């Protein structure tokens, strides 16, 4: 009936006087807009379509044209910018936000995900979905005793919605708008769906990448054990966001680096740093580089957690991306720790892959790597270990990579690297 | 970051 339509025949269905035809456009551009497979959003656009798809989003006493208009639209609202601006543009976002109090399961779950849509093309369109009332009547749609008694597609779409409402950041979504759907998002995060909680996670990881205050009104809400426990989580899908807002965490205070330290965090990490995944290595080796860059007592639980074995296992074999992080984590390390901590990290067989690594065509690894070893002798220096570092540092190439590099045309890579050949070699 | 910020139904 409603399988193939041309646009003409969807315009002139919207165009009739009869609501029934009109319904049956709609769901053929519905049916249209949903073979994707490049649906014909532009032909649609183009075809003034938009407005008459919004108004019908008001016809209460039709909520079958309200759900496939809501549909078309939701589905148009998916495309590029424009094709999203063109669902604004029409006023979608208030007559979306009016189908979320629809008695009608589908429809309001249609329009949390249109909302969503609309709200994932970016700050702008997010923070007017905000501004149009969004965030009460989404967070109503959750506001039941057991999360458990909601359709499961529903929940999966309300929180990818939310999650939408916590994501991108120039700028991040208003401080109040945060504070309100925090709460929500806790909840969804002890919520057993593994697609409830990747979202969650995402929301999570979202809202901890930013200043400290930030990371901040997140961490007041206690999450930190249970993205702790997303971390162990056995799918990736949890794992990656549980991991992406462990690692904005930890780029905030000593403090805030504390609480994911005191929630077991470091006992995982283990796993993360092997991980097959290369994302998720390279995304924990960058989360130990900020745990490296903090505090002395903070190196230590990496010592003792036994980590620095795993750091260097990365800086060995690693995709070249996490191997950069690691040589972070080291540098870190090296700046930050006590000698004993150093030296410790050298007994580990840290020299070997760091000299390694001052092969690689990448300017930035090479003057993170100079600057361990800088600090390296500074804390052999402290102990008259100098020449036995030196002999170390020659022995597996190292002075060779070092000597090869004042003939680098960088500058603080020849400057970095005849100060070491001059002090120590 | 991150998964998908839009998302298209195929399906209902």
């Amino acid at each position: 009936g409603t399988v193939n339509w041309s646009v003409e025949d969807i315009v002139k269905g919207i165009n009739s006087n009869n609501l029934e035809s009109q319904l049956q456009a709609t769901q053929a551009a519905r049916k249209l807009l949903s073979r994707e497979k490049q649906p014909p959003i532009d032909n649609i656009i183009r075809a003034g379509l938009i407005p008459k798809f919004v108004s019908f989003l008001g016809k209460t006493d039709c909520s079958p044209i309200q759900f496939e208009s809501a549909w078309a639209l939701t589905n148009i609202a998916s495309g590029t910018s424009e094709q999203t601006k063109a669902v604004v543009d029409g006023g979608a976002i208030p007559a979306f936000i009016s189908l979320l109090a629809s008695p009608h399961a589908h429809i309001s779950e249609q329009a949390v995900w249109a909302l969503g849509n609309i709200a994932g093309d970016g700050s702008a369109f997010r923070d007017l979905v905000i501004k149009h009332g969004a965030i009460d009547p989404l967070l109503a749609l959750l506001a039941v005793p057991d999360l458990s008694t909601l359709a499961c597609g529903y929940l999966r779409n309300l929180t990818w919605t939310l999650s939408n409402l916590c994501r991108n950041k120039n700028p991040a979504p208003p401080l109040d708008a945060v504070e309100q759907i925090l709460p929500t998002l806790v909840r969804l995060l002890h919520h057993n769906d593994p697609e409830v909680l990747a979202d969650s996670c995402w929301a999570i990881s979202y809202l901890t990448d930013g200043p400290n205050e930030r990371i901040e009104m997140v961490v007041k809400k206690g999450v930190v054990p249970q993205l702790v426990k997303l971390l162990g989580a056995t799918e990736l899908p949890i794992v990656t966001p549980a991991l992406r807002a462990i690692g904005n965490i930890v780029t905030g205070t000593d403090e805030q680096t504390q609480k994911v330290i005191d929630a077991g965090a470091l006992a995982v990490f283990p796993s993360l740093l092997t991980n097959p995944k290369t994302n998720i290595q390279k995304e924990a080796t960058w989360t130990m580089s900020n745990i490296t860059a903090g505090r002395q007592d903070q190196i230590q639980q990496v010592v003792n957690h036994g980590l620095v074995p795993f750091l260097v296992g990365v800086l060995s074999k690693a995709d070249f991306k996490t191997q950069k992080e690691a040589a972070w984590a080291i540098t870190n390390y090296t700046s930050g720790g006590t000698v004993e901590q150093i030296v410790y990290l050298v007994h580990c067989g840290i020299i070997e892959p760091l000299m390694n690594l001052l092969s690689a065509k990448d300017t930035k690894i090479i003057q993170v790597i100079l600057d361990a070893i800088s600090n390296i002798f500074q804390a052999a220096e402290k102990l008259g270990e100098t020449e036995k570092l030196s002999i170390m540092i020659e022995e597996c190439g190292g002075l060779d990579k070092i000597e090869a590099l004042q003939r680098h045309e960088n500058e603080s890579v020849y400057k970095a690297s005849l100060n070491l050949i001059e002090k120590y070699f | 970051d991150g998964p998908t910020a839009k998302k298209l139904k195929t399906e209902q």
